[PDB]
């Protein structure tokens, strides 16, 4: 009900209802990105070698498909992507979550899709 | 803002609920038959409830009225009063995004904390999102 | 890739596709009984049909079910049936988004310029854009 | 710049609204009684009304037809008529999309400002408006 | 009598006028955001004691109860909003004037809600 | 021969069943403003006697009715269009195809148009 | 009815008062030529063969009869009519419209005029 | 900020005009046989009519005297004295161009782009064009 | 379950009991300053009666008594003070939050209890 | 990781607690006589209450030493057997900052943070702190 | 048809009429030599562990395959392939598809080849 | 584009093919007897077959002659008749690097997304690339 505080603070029992998905900045999606990142790539199937954080730079070895980095693109058409068989996309915010223009969809369900999909087989 | 006063006025002594039941406590007492519908978000263990009944136009998108139970606080009737006015006659826009920090700032001074008596900006977000689904656009809802 | 496996194999056992048709051969097959509206899709060229039925929650926007039909290459079948699994209890946006090179990623890697033994994708689009039409929303769906 | 033409020629006598009523003149006529249902303009001290018409295939949202109601010049039944010529067999974006300049490059000279004396960006603008409202997709109109 | 358009040449009637407000442009969304604020507020000098736009960098003194700046963010998405509970934000069009994609909403709307509430109470 | 599919396909089916618009990526837009302006050009008489292309800027002009000069400005609502009529306005990607986060509406379309309008007269 | 005065204001009434012809941005005036430039297009034989604008140098072209450039000139002798046979006659705002403070013309209207004498003779 | 207080109040009974028409109301008032000339400007919508009636050296280019009618608005009146008291013994120039945004400013906070509720600025460029003329001289007035 | 990581994977019925902060990137640590700043800077009538932010600078004005500057200063001893009546001082982390490393220790406690002292008298 | 076996099988029949008491279920036991003091964690996710304890040697050093009591899932037994070996020989250091990465990759597969088996790297922390509150140093515990 | 060339050239089948092969312009040519990669080596997990694309170099890590260094090569034989038992050798254009200055032949080819022989043994 | 005319003209009226065939209709008829084996193209969807036959001066490099047949559209004689005129008298280079652009300026200014109209482009390809087999040059080709 306090500390940090004021959007963040919740009792615990009033989420019965979805929560705002927040902001505070625009860096807290990379860092939730980059989570998820992490948390697909371990339960390795030896086709994700590893996932890196420099120093301001994220790369994304991605398994043997769909190969592309991931860093945000300069200022306007956020987000590089480079897909093999499809070709550069680009994104932009569309509900606190960096949607396709091109064929619509979340950015989060892309990225659980493709690297559990490597993983079977 | 000032002392309305928020609680122990005025012959009730704290809120208006309390006169309106009849009966008092009873701890036998239930809501019963049909629910009131729209977002019911009450919380058992911080002892507060708010469950805001919208009623909308169509055809404008306009929030025709829209009324309010407060449990808990009674300093929480005030905004809950205020922001429940402002909405009607207005913009479907109004009816959203509502806030939360603004509840805070209008009752005194804002602490910068949430209360968890402060739950009606909760519970005509859960109102407006009901409505949006059933009238068949819950893809620009999210 | 690894072995679906599909190969006419395991006690299938000419193909699981041939169990499903019921009636063979029998040069008068149609089309048949009830439907669902939703994507059919199938390209004799290709020798594959598809026809997905998707089942969707009106109010939430997430898919209750999927279930598949499936007829041409058994690498179609382990194709079909992992997809359906995945968006399956999922949102509507993990339901779209499915492509030819998704597939050929779940097989092994895809021949010159995708395989064209899959018309899973376009089934898909064409669910989710009937989806789109029953709930009457245009400006995104162009 | 060319001839509709429909300088007032002939024998109706003025435009082709004298033409359609009968009764004449009477000072005791009135329009009734069903109607389309679509947007409405008028400007009075201008001598101009215009109404448009739309039906609308309610699937994806196509404009299966559109007519239109010109009163006011002989010469701005041309713009009229052009746009909705254009506008049949199209998507609902394609029924607006529509300008300002638009309307009097048609009837050739454009100030690049209006008078009043086109009403027709108005006319659409009110029609796909309350359309969206029945469609029930108001997320897109405010 | 043709120009500029709509209210200085008028049929003598506001009714069913043409109007693409919120656009020409930079200059139309700070003077609107500003005429919003100043018009709820005023009878009161304690609701907003002063507003001054610098740089398009906007400062509100308000001692009595919270309060927050209005910048305007360099090219791509241009604007934002910092709301203490809400953070900072981001806005693009949806509707032809300055939306909140996470929020679903226009910015105007925000500013409405907080300058009434305060002149009440 | 499974050359090259998005596009070309060899089953020559694809052609009545559903797919995104676009998929990569700016290109596509180019490819339909571009093909847009071949058509239209057969059947001037007077209305346009010249298209002009130059590297990296556009201009369809129309000198029997006038109209506005198009350009591609920096990236930040990219390809934003300066009407006089209507003062400036932008197209943002929605889903394959620029749909105008304002009302709806397309860049290619409203050239096609305003033409067209011209040929008429 | 509501806003933006100066910009648009109903008295009902101000159709016939006298009103300053520009009170703000500036831009107003660049609005007022494009009107003037449009206007003029109709009914050309072939007086006006295209506007081509390179990067807000504006020409207005009457090749039949010599064509001029009218652009902007840097800070100090700022904003002219140039036209051969002519020379400078160089204009600075007088009360709220570019007046020549030599003779009392107005450039907007020069181009009005010359126009008009080629469609003429 | 602070009340004149003018607003309805007080023996006028309604608004400033009844006070001075008298007899009241009575619907078949009309100013004749003279008038005083000069700055009219009036909104029925907004229910304000302003006269502002100059007097002014025009050798020296001094305000002799300047009276107003204000027609409607308790909030004009007090600032429209303000004013008066002002500018004269002085230039032109502090009568020039008044806004606005200084009536405004007197009863309180301004909108700081304002509404068609201040046509006195429009009032006060007339009667500067006005000046101007009767001196002769548009030159300037360009 | 899993995911954003680290108190959103608890039951939080062990939100009381200790578990790691787990900050990532660690720019999350400038946010919760920011938060603890906003709730400063109001929660009184008349005390801190502006807080300016701005692009890579905030001006903190701070009421009659005395005023001090809350920025980062340059890479080592981040986020100094400089207080001109009770001197100049540094802090760095030691356990996940600020510490002076000097008279001082958390950063966090010397702000609210200064702030709130205020605020009384 | 694979299959110890230890999968709550077999002959127990589930894991330690069938097997240890005796009395079985009862629901009327408790801890008793004593309890065997240090960090304890309670959590509906397993539906369990860990309770660890430590006797270690300190010096330079804390109590760390946790034998890491499960109730909950079969596999979690290999990974208290692991964390018992690897803690000692070691440092305060590595057993203080509890991985996540260790008990994760003990009880299937290594991803991010330990997912809701056990609570014990919260009782963990009880555990080092507890004993720098008892040697009298809160001042390197902060 | 009405679709869609260059993207799609078909008058109903060009299975059997001859056609040139097409490219459009830096893009499309990565493209087809990460396709033709991928079809060559599929049916195997185990031939190409990772794969990982990068701006200006692509990597497919390989233990048993060669070398083959995919690369940019500054303007002059651009794109440079890289034989482990030749040594590297670079690329011009001659018939639509990069040909290899060594014997005058495509360098599909050469990837049909290098890749299927280590696949098979 | 502009009319020949010999778009269903004259006195044929569909093409010089008709007005010389014999057999008529028959519908039993094939292409007979001598070929040159030049390039052939032909999409019998839409019924338009194109067949351009070069000769060739091996010794010079010159197109000696070449002749054409069109069926199908009338408009798409104009496409052969013209092109062939052109590649007489001059070398074989002219004959390559045919486009697709050649055919919008000619008459046709289609998208350039084919319908079948034309089929021109292809028909002079396999024209000259027969040539160069025959000729026995395979890397100028390939």
């Amino acid at each position: 009900v306090e500390s940090s505080t004021d959007g963040q603070v919740v009792p615990q029992e009033v989420l019965n209802l979805p929560l705002e998905k927040a902001h505070e900045e625009a860096d807290d999606y990379l860092d939730h990105l980059l989570d998820s990142l992490e948390e697909l790539s371990e339960a390795h199937p030896d086709c994700i070698p590893d996932v890196e954080l420099s120093h301001g730079v994220m790369t994304l070895e991605i398994p043997a498909f769909g190969t592309y980095v991931i860093n945000k693109q300069p200022p306007n058409k956020q987000i590089w992507l480079a897909s093999p068989l499809s070709g550069p996309n680009r994104f932009d915010l569309l509900n606190g979550e960096w949607v396709s223009l091109r064929n619509g969809t979340k950015l989060t369900d892309i990225l659980t899709e493709e690297v559990e999909k490597a993983i079977s087989k | 803002g000032s002392h309305m006063s928020s609680i122990t006025k005025r012959l009730y002594h704290p809120k208006v609920i309390e006169h309106y039941t009849h009966p008092r406590n009873v701890g036998s007492l239930d809501k019963k038959l049909p629910n009131v519908g729209t977002g019911l978000v009450g919380a058992p263990a911080c002892g507060d409830v708010m469950r805001l009944q919208i009623k909308v136009n169509d055809s404008t998108g306009v929030i025709e009225d829209v009324k309010f139970k407060t449990f808990g606080c009674g300093s929480a009737i005030a905004s809950s009063s205020y922001m429940t006015e402002l909405v009607q006659g207005m913009t479907l826009d109004d009816a959203a995004k509502i806030k939360n920090t603004e509840i805070a700032k209008e009752l005194s001074l804002p602490p910068v904390k949430l209360h968890c008596s402060m739950l009606a900006e909760d519970a005509i977000k859960a109102a407006i999102k009901d409505y949006k689904s059933k009238r068949n656009t819950p893809t620009m809802l999210s």
